[PDB]
């Protein structure tokens, strides 16, 4: 409803035998990723990845990828502090992913704050959107929940959010507006393929849309069909728009009682497709 | 721009 | 599992027109852990020049990356992406349908 988001990505995974862990942070603004690092790249940097960051001078790279080369070496304490609260070999391969960041309204204010944290692809902690306390999923956790209370480190995670997310986030926006505040909406049409003399599929496209949240869904006299649709995940295009279909298989005869419901930002009025022979 | 001066799990 | 298995779409950047220059992409989504191999084939055989996205992962914390190529489709070469992850006893070939 207007509103912008900034999220940080890391992914640090370690890998007995084969070196220290690896550290990748990617960066995006709603669903435009915009800068990226890697710590087994051959000489480690913040690198731009949307054309609108480019103009930020050198003190902005340099001071950022000394804020990952820092990081990384935190998540490899978290890492071996991990193996510990789990009781873990030293064998494994252990994963540590944290997403974080802020949403705010047209008007740039703050709408909501995240800070969370995931082992092995489950959750560990988060912090609460109150930016105050956190809530941890296990006994484990609860250990880094003490330490953090202990070193009142939500207040450190509130200041970025409230602070610097929001004023960067803002910056971004306005730098990259022609393409951040513009959404492009779906180019649509409906394609049928019969299946055998009795069925045939009718399948809702929509293409060359950004953002990425939309919703596609079949009516049958004018019901969702929610357990008949087969939806394929949105999927990017690598021109900075995403596709996506939903299909249905439908009685000979009888498709033009199937119509498909678009909605997305870019459109001012949801869309109403039928199949036209 | 990332954030700083975060802790150890 | 501790382990989650890669979703695969094998599909066009454009619609497909023979002989008109395009982008070949797999799109892996879905996994974890992150570590997964990918290959672009056209009439089983590898292409070399293929790039891929940096990693990043969902809400649920599963991995997604975009793999691509330029490609000039025609009536008859096949396309296909072959996948490798932990959680495959075999690598997966999915088919390049242009309708899908």
């Amino acid at each position: 409803m207007g509103s912008h988001s900034m999220r940080y990505f890391y992914t640090s995974v370690s890998r007995p035998g084969r070196g220290e862990p690896r550290f990748i942070s990617v960066g995006y603004v709603d669903d435009t990723q915009f800068v990226r690092f890697d710590s087994d790249a051959a000489s480690p940097r913040e690198e731009p990845r949307a054309p609108w960051i480019e103009q930020e001078g050198p003190e902005y790279w340099d001071r950022n990828t000394q804020i990952y080369k820092a990081q990384a070496q935190t998540d490899r304490e978290s890492l071996r502090n991990l193996r510990g609260y789990y009781n873990q070999s030293e064998a494994g391969s252990h994963t540590l992913q944290s997403m974080y960041g802020c949403d705010v309204g047209p008007d740039g204010r703050l709408l909501r704050g995240h800070d969370q944290y995931a082992y092995d692809g489950k959750d560990y902690i988060a912090l609460n959107e109150d930016l105050r306390s956190w809530t941890a999923a296990d006994t484990a956790a609860q250990i880094t929940q003490r330490k953090w209370e202990a070193a009142r480190e939500a207040e450190q995670r509130r200041a970025y959010l409230e602070g610097e997310c929001v004023e960067w986030l803002r910056r971004y926006l306005e730098n990259g507006k022609d393409k951040l505040e513009r959404a492009d909406p779906p180019k649509t049409h409906v394609t049928h393929h019969p299946i055998s003399d009795h069925e045939a599929t009718l399948r809702c496209w929509a293409l060359g849309f950004y953002p990425a949240e939309i919703t596609l869904t079949w009516q049958r006299d004018g019901e969702d069909q929610t357990q008949d649709t087969e939806l394929v995940e949105t999927r990017p295009a690598g021109d900075r728009t995403f596709q996506k279909w939903a299909a249905v298989v439908v009685p000979s005869g009888e498709e033009q009682r199937y119509t498909c419901h678009v909605q997305h930002e870019g459109l001012p009025k949801p869309l109403t497709l039928r199949w036209e022979p | 721009t990332p954030q700083d001066l975060n802790t150890m799990l | 599992m501790i382990q989650r298995t890669p979703k695969i779409q094998v599909y066009s950047r454009h619609p497909a027109e023979n002989g008109k220059s395009n982008f070949l992409n797999c799109y892996v989504s879905g996994f974890h852990p992150s570590d997964i191999e990918v290959d672009l084939l056209k009439n089983g055989e590898r292409i070399e020049k293929v790039e891929h996205s940096d990693l990043s992962f969902s809400k649920d914390w599963s991995f997604y990356l975009l793999y691509y190529t330029e490609f000039t489709p025609t009536e008859k070469d096949e396309y296909a992406c072959r996948v490798n992850h932990v959680t495959l006893s075999q690598p997966k070939i999915v088919k390049w349908d242009r309708d899908m």
